[PDB]
């Protein structure tokens, strides 16, 4: 098992990349190509990905070809080229999984024991990560339901090299803005979490909605987690959380009004020695 | 770092010719190195100008590198490392101040040295004193904000 | 002298002891370096009137 | 059955509703903690016992539809106080 | 015996005795009995001692379930008088294996150390840290079931 994993800006653009190149070439409004990485210590770095010919159909959910011939001479050339970036998975440009994901998934651990899937969205978003990691797992279902594989989501982050760093800052010399400050930059990802909140919450919603009206069956382990989650949920008004809040909220803002008050007595001491400045400025020119 | 090159002929530079047409003038790219130069630039090889494509589209995933998720954005720091933390950082406010205090006390006394060779290898206490105001008056502001949605959000 | 935080009660005739809640360090150090910074503030009034 | 603010249980209500006595309500609400279908404590001066947590249980389409209302509400507040910090911080706010 | 022992619930000594003392301090001619508890003065401070373990075990237990407590009703689980329990309980206490303030005059014991702002709103974001983990697994399992059941 794989808990946390990093994907680089190489691996997204040549995700990206292979995606167009599909485009270009045909219409298959999807791209599945093999991801090579690292295995830092229970954390899998994928640090490469190269792209090979897959196709599937849009009615069996059982018609596909993938070309594993091709994907071993490209893994081994790769390895000729750089060595410590094996087999760590693949990847596939679709808005969501996919029936045949288990299939390939196997069809890759008969290459990686331990094969992890990243679901690269090549179609920009606003409130996620473009990337979202699967790992294959049994399920033993406790209500005695044949054990069947399915896939497992672990903790995708985007994470860059030196190098990586470099050349995406480079890219992004003229995009990214970089004069916001600490507090406003804190401001925002404040803003977006609550966003990110709001739309997981409206997924829920929208499952919710589904399953009531009929759409789709009640799934059990779902229900549960749900109101496992709504117990979960917190009191603000027991009168004690409500005395703990007022302290922590008086400790904290008495620290602020120091540094607050710091603060101002620097800024009168830098306007104490601008105004010496001027005065002696002005004399001088005045001699 | 990064440069594009293509040869110069030993012939036609023996025989007096420039092996690039000014058409343009974009013959302006650096002002090219002295390594360059000393490395046998505008002699045997000569630089092309490089530019780069903006999609837009590759530019959505270079941004969403360094971004967060919403559990970082809304979780709150440890109560207790965020209570010691002020406490240290107070603790060297503090002995800043102390510090400011007698600075601010021998700065305008004399200033023949106070340009530039005052501060040199002796802590600065209205720098540092800056610093920690900054960072702590940050860290503050934000558990305050993160604390206040939480007990609104999460209710 | 303060070997153990109690009170005793003599009416009753028994000893209340109290889980005395450690002192806070930070208003300690705000206190001192507000403090402090009077005396910078002090300082200022030196260098601003006099100059100024 | 009891709400989420609420779910302080008396042992003479657990006696009602279990056909069992004072005395042995103490001893079967140790046994449901140990076993892990509840969590929370028992404060026997008063005769209370605090509960915040019970094993999962399947719902029905009713309740399924009440969790649809709750969660409604939450996403409610959700979106008033992201409407809030984003208004009172767009100067400041990236 | 060892079952009863690694339970995370109580056991009355009394019936400890009757359930097993017959077979482990003598008896069990079939099966030797050991000499753990053998009618000697170091068998019956072994007696002792495993009554001690016994309460400890009991003492332990209800630290870990209750918060708040009577005397009356300690040394009734206990098997032991008031005197005694609350003689075991303070040394427990000063020996630091287990918290408890007892308020003599209510005749009350209450294992719950003093409420700590810092500790009090730890529990409350670790809460808020559980949540926002649980709604991104139950989102994750939408998305699994949705792919199971949308296509066809």
């Amino acid at each position: 098992a794989v808990q946390k994993v990093v994907v680089h800006p190489l691996v997204l653009l040549s995700v990206v990349d292979h995606f167009n190149r599909i485009g270009k070439v045909g219409n298959q409004k999807r791209v599945v190509g093999v991801l090579l990485g690292s295995w830092q210590k229970k954390v899998l770095d994928v640090s490469n990905s190269f792209a090979v010919p897959f196709d599937e159909d849009d009615k069996d959910d059982s018609v596909w070809f993938l070309d594993h011939d091709y994907l071993e001479n490209m893994y081994g050339m790769f390895k000729k080229v750089n060595a410590r970036e094996r087999i760590v998975g693949w990847y596939h440009t679709g808005p969501k999984l996919h029936k045949n994901d288990i299939a390939i998934n196997e069809l890759m651990k008969r290459y990686c024991p331990n094969s992890v899937l990243v679901i690269i969205d090549v179609k920009p978003k606003d409130l996620g990560l473009p990337t979202e990691a699967y790992i294959s797992v049994e399920e033993v279902h406790d209500d005695g339901t044949p054990t069947s594989k399915t896939f497992e989501h672990v903790t995708s982050e985007i994470g860059a090299e030196e190098a990586e760093e470099v050349g995406v800052e480079h890219l992004l010399r003229d995009i990214k803005d970089t004069t916001v400050g600490t507090l406003s930059q804190r401001i925002t990802n404040q803003v977006h979490g609550l966003k990110g909140l709001n739309s997981k919450l409206l997924d829920i919603r929208s499952y919710l909605e589904k399953v009531a009206t009929g759409k789709l069956p009640i799934n059990h382990q779902i229900i549960y987690q749900l109101q496992d989650v709504f117990n979960l949920l917190p009191d603000v008004s027991l009168q004690e959380f409500v005395k703990a809040f007022y302290l922590k909220t008086n400790d904290q803002m008495v620290v602020v009004y120091l540094a607050s008050l710091i603060r101002s007595v620097v800024a009168l001491h830098n306007l104490i020695n601008n105004k010496i400045a001027n005065r002696d400025a002005e004399k001088k020119e005045g001699q | 770092v990064i440069d594009a090159f293509r040869l110069i002929n030993a012939n036609m530079m023996v025989l007096g010719h420039e092996p690039r047409q000014t058409t343009s003038n974009l013959g302006h790219l650096n002002k090219p190195s002295i390594q360059a130069l000393i490395h046998g630039l505008n002699r045997h090889y000569y630089s092309i100008t490089i530019n780069y494509r903006k999609n837009e589209l590759e530019q959505k995933m270079l941004l969403n590198l360094h971004k967060k998720s919403w559990m970082e954005g809304l979780t709150l720091q440890d109560y207790s490392e965020h209570c010691k933390h002020n406490e240290s950082v107070v603790k060297e406010m503090l002995e800043l101040a102390k510090n400011y205090n007698k600075a601010v006390e021998e700065e305008d006394k004399m200033t023949p040295e106070q340009l530039a060779i005052k501060n040199v290898g002796k802590q600065d206490p209205k720098r540092h004193l800056e610093e920690h105001v900054d960072v702590l008056m940050t860290s503050n502001i934000v558990q305050c904000l993160a604390a206040m949605l939480d007990t609104v959000v999460f209710k | 002298d303060k070997k153990f935080h109690g009170i005793l009660d003599q009416g009753e005739g028994v000893l209340i002891i109290f889980d005395e809640p450690p002192v806070d360090k930070t208003y300690e150090a705000a206190l001192e370096t507000i403090q402090n910074m009077s005396k910078v503030v002090d300082s200022l009034y030196n260098k601003a009137k006099k100059l100024t | 059955t009891r709400p989420a603010n609420h779910r302080q249980l008396t042992f003479e209500e657990i006696a009602k509703s279990a056909k069992i006595t004072v005395n042995e309500v103490e001893l079967l609400v140790m046994k449901a903690l140990s076993v892990g279908l509840v969590k929370g404590s028992i404060d026997e001066v008063d005769k209370r016992v605090h509960m915040t947590w019970v094993q999962p249980r399947v719902l029905d389409l009713q309740q399924i539809k009440g969790m649809k209302d709750r969660l409604e509400f939450w996403c409610t507040d959700v979106k008033s106080m992201e409407m809030l910090v984003e208004h009172q911080a767009h100067d400041i706010l990236t | 015996l060892l079952k009863l022992f690694t339970t995370m619930e109580l056991m009355r000594w009394s019936t400890l005795v009757e359930d097993y003392g017959m077979e482990l301090r003598k008896g069990s001619l079939e099966s030797p009995a050991t000499d753990v508890f053998g009618s000697t003065e170091e068998g019956e401070k072994r007696w002792k001692d495993l009554k001690n373990r016994v309460v400890e075990h009991n003492i332990r237990i209800m630290a870990k379930y209750y918060t708040r407590i009577t005397m009356k009703r300690m040394a009734q689980l206990l098997d032991l008088s008031v005197d005694e329990s609350e003689a075991f309980l303070s040394n427990l206490v000063v020996n630091k294996t287990i918290f408890a303030k007892v308020d003599r005059l209510a005749g009350i014991i209450n294992f719950q150390r003093p409420k700590d702002p810092n500790n009090l709103l730890n529990d409350w974001s670790q809460k808020l840290n559980s949540l926002m983990s649980l709604v991104n697994k139950t989102t994750h399992l939408i998305a699994k079931e949705e792919m199971i059941h949308n296509l066809q």
